[PDB]
DNA sequence: GGTTAAAACGCGGGGGACAGCGCGTACGTGCGTTTAAGCGGTGCTAGAGCTGTCTACGACCAATTGAGCGGCCTCGGCACC
DNA sequence: GTGCCGAGGCCGCTCAATTGGTCGTAGACAGCTCTAGCACCGCTTAAACGCACGTACGCGCTGTCCCCCGCGTTTTAACCG
């Protein structure tokens, strides 16, 4: 079941996240650094898609250190390995 | 009018909401549909918010790129060309959106 | 008094422009590296003084840092060991050097609680963790 | 444009209203000269956007009055025992190292011996 | 130089004052005539005041800022007396500096001891309830 | 004129005296080590490249052919983290101010 | 049995000891102590002779002297109200 | 002859399969919000003129810094009480 | 017999020391941009005007780690290339 609806996403390309809430999200985010911010429909739909890939390269590489510890789940130690290794947080 | 950050008309002509904790936008099916991309068959209850608080740490560097990027040009929108900028000094580069 | 558009008292390099505003980093070959360098077709005159200034400043720091690891380490002299040394225990310093090796260096003496004996503990005393 | 003198000008406000147009000027006030001007100007270079009300500038200017009177005051006393009858930097930058903690201390000594260096360098 | 001749045009600054001179920004003229005016010593140095004005400048600078961070986590863009109090208990080496220092119109620490909290789910010893 | 030796006069895109000077004043009794040099030479570079780098986008992308401090401001925080820059500005901003009321 | 013969370089900081500590605690009219108050002595000593030092070194460096005088002591004492006649 | 790895297989835990429970979704509707337009109004960014203070170019000379050298203080290591 | 306390000692760390040509700061008088005034339309502003997407409630199936539980893994040893 899990399984089967990984055909379905990775045939058929779509968004994965709710438009809006992304949108509030980057929002409230902005505001904090200036407020009032304007932003363009096509911008924001632009980061969407980014962030979502940037998660899918993350859930890619978790899967791959799941395998590692003879595991399948992926647990918030997997998330802390792949971020470290690669950089991005430490 | 005038107009200075915005919000000039006032009276009953507009109208804003308190946004505090719209993190939670991203909920399960979301953040699953994102980890069945990358192809993992289950995934914890707890990495639900590490999820979001890795896409704010990833959205917060990018955000302060294209802000400053558009702050340069003191432009009050974020066009997409902004955005595809800053996108190019961190590596997590996305073809389209402008060229 | 009359001195035309300007006088003769001097004219050749009365005071540089570096040191002009209390800067000691070079601004001419800052401005030539920035124009003989294809930057830009044209540059401004402020681009040079506030560039140098902020070389100046990253320069200073790094080298305060080093200077004190390296009274840690007993020695007057700066070594490559205290630069590393200084870039690596800062986080800010970490993200901008991080993907940078330097020459005679070292690494910070970092091991996990299951490299050292219990199964994995990691009391240990003062001076560690 | 005018040629003043020295004898009749010492405190030369209004005692008696002849004046024309605008009132004559108050008694002078006691000038209670303050780091305030310069204070702000330091406020702007750290942060630019951010204000300062009046309570913590006199705070500031309480505090500087003060501050003062204990390195000058301990670098007073510091002639005194090394029998000097001038008083210069090096003497403050002991005194610094006393009153100040450590770290706090060579932040003010090395930042102060480039700020004197670029005034006895330069002309 | 001599004969009480014109000397000409003023090479030596007349705009810049002396803090100018050294790039800071305190009145270093200032500090000179205090220290001649609270009779510190019989003479006082050249660079007696260049240095005092530095130590006072770099002591505004990192107080302000540090009072500004505060001020950011407070939501004010005006600093008030309160932010400085949380500043000079948060820093060890300005807590050490202004011990005894007491900040006029506020200015206190959120700090509770871990007594203050029994945090035993009310569960008396024994027995749940008392 | 050139008949003596002179061929040996070159090159020097080096910051070497400049931080040995920044370190005295830093410093005031330290030594460095011409292997260091080395390491702080290399590293400026990158770092005046780095910001360069960045300032010769933000020119094109807005049309302007001349280079300014606003835009090294911009480059200035868009490389630097948020407490690296903070001390930054405050720094290049006092040159300019100096610079400007000095002649 | 239990003895040691190393003079140097391995008790200077201990050279207080169990006895003295009791001696002083008899001028302080204390009639009984905890054995942990042995370590914290030399710590909470050490913190006293440190500051004093660190001033005292300083008017001895500032002065051009290889020798601190025991005036030299009397000004590291007066800052922190420690006063000694 | 001593050091690590490597065969054999310790060994009590960690994970998937064995099971619930509680949400989050995301289709029909109406009301203004925000992003794009439609055309100015003075303000800034780049065009040259005049003759001058500064960097690049170019010269030698005694001194100035960093290599290395020789005694010392520090370190790991074997062997008795 | 063991582990850590030491002693003698081995090359470089920091100080100086006399000679060749490398680099930096003062001095002139030739073109060029530095920076300063002015133009008219183009890029960004506010306030209306319309248009589907987005929030709140529905019926449904989806999963994580609780317990008990194997045999292949990589350490722990004392002995060879």
């Amino acid at each position: 079941v899990a399984l089967r609806e990984i055909r379905r996403y990775q045939k058929s390309t779509e968004l994965l996240i709710r438009k809006l809430p992304f949108q509030r999200l980057v929002r409230e985010i902005a505001q904090d650094f200036k407020t009032d911010l304007r932003f363009q429909s096509s911008a924001v739909m632009a980061l969407q898609e980014a962030s979502e890939a940037y998660l899918v390269a993350l859930f890619e590489d978790t899967n791959l250190c799941a395998i590692h510890a003879k595991r399948v789940t992926i647990m918030p130690k997997d998330i802390q390995l792949a971020r470290r290794i690669r950089g991005e947080r430490a | 009018g005038k107009g200075g950050k915005g919000l000039g008309k006032g009276g009953a002509k507009r109208h804003r909401k308190v946004l505090r904790d719209n993190i939670q936008g991203i909920t399960k099916p979301a953040i699953r549909r994102l980890a069945r991309r990358g192809g993992v068959k289950r995934i914890s209850g707890l990495i639900y918010e590490e999820t979001r608080g890795v896409l704010k740490v990833f959205l917060e560097n990018v955000i302060r790129d294209a802000v400053t990027y558009t702050e340069h040009a003191k432009r009050k929108t974020v066009t997409a060309m902004d955005v595809v900028y800053a996108l190019k000094r961190q590596g997590r580069t996305l073809y389209g959106f402008g060229g | 008094s009359g001195r035309g558009k300007q006088g003769g008292k001097t004219r050749a390099k009365a005071k540089t422009r570096s040191s002009r505003a209390g800067l000691q980093f070079p601004v001419g070959r800052v401005h030539r590296l920035l124009r003989k360098g294809n930057y830009a077709e044209r540059v401004g005159a402020g681009a040079p003084v506030y560039l140098a200034a902020v070389l100046e400043y990253l320069t200073a720091e790094i080298l305060e840092l080093a200077g004190n690891a390296a009274r840690d380490n007993k020695k007057t002299r700066i070594i490559p060991r205290h630069l590393q040394l200084a870039v690596r225990n800062d986080e800010e310093l970490n993200k901008l050097l991080g993907r940078v090796t330097i020459a005679q260096g070292g690494v910070l003496p970092n091991i996990q609680s299951v490299l050292l004996p219990k199964k994995t503990e990691s009391s240990k005393s003062a001076k560690s963790k | 444009m005018a040629k003043s003198a020295p004898a009749p000008k010492k405190g030369s406000k209004k005692a008696v209203t002849k004046t024309q147009k605008k009132d004559g000027k108050k008694r002078r006030k006691s000038r209670k000269e303050s780091y305030a001007i310069y204070v702000y100007k330091v406020l702007k270079q750290v942060h630019p956007d951010t204000g300062i009300s009046s309570k913590a500038m006199s705070i500031m200017n309480s505090f500087v009055n003060d501050v003062f009177e204990r390195i000058a005051g301990e670098a007073s006393r510091l002639a005194h025992y090394n029998k000097r009858s001038t008083i210069t930097s090096r003497e403050i930058q002991t005194a610094v190292r006393l009153l100040l903690p450590g770290e706090l201390a060579k932040h003010a000594v090395s930042e102060g011996t480039k700020a004197v260096t670029k005034y006895t360098s330069a002309k």
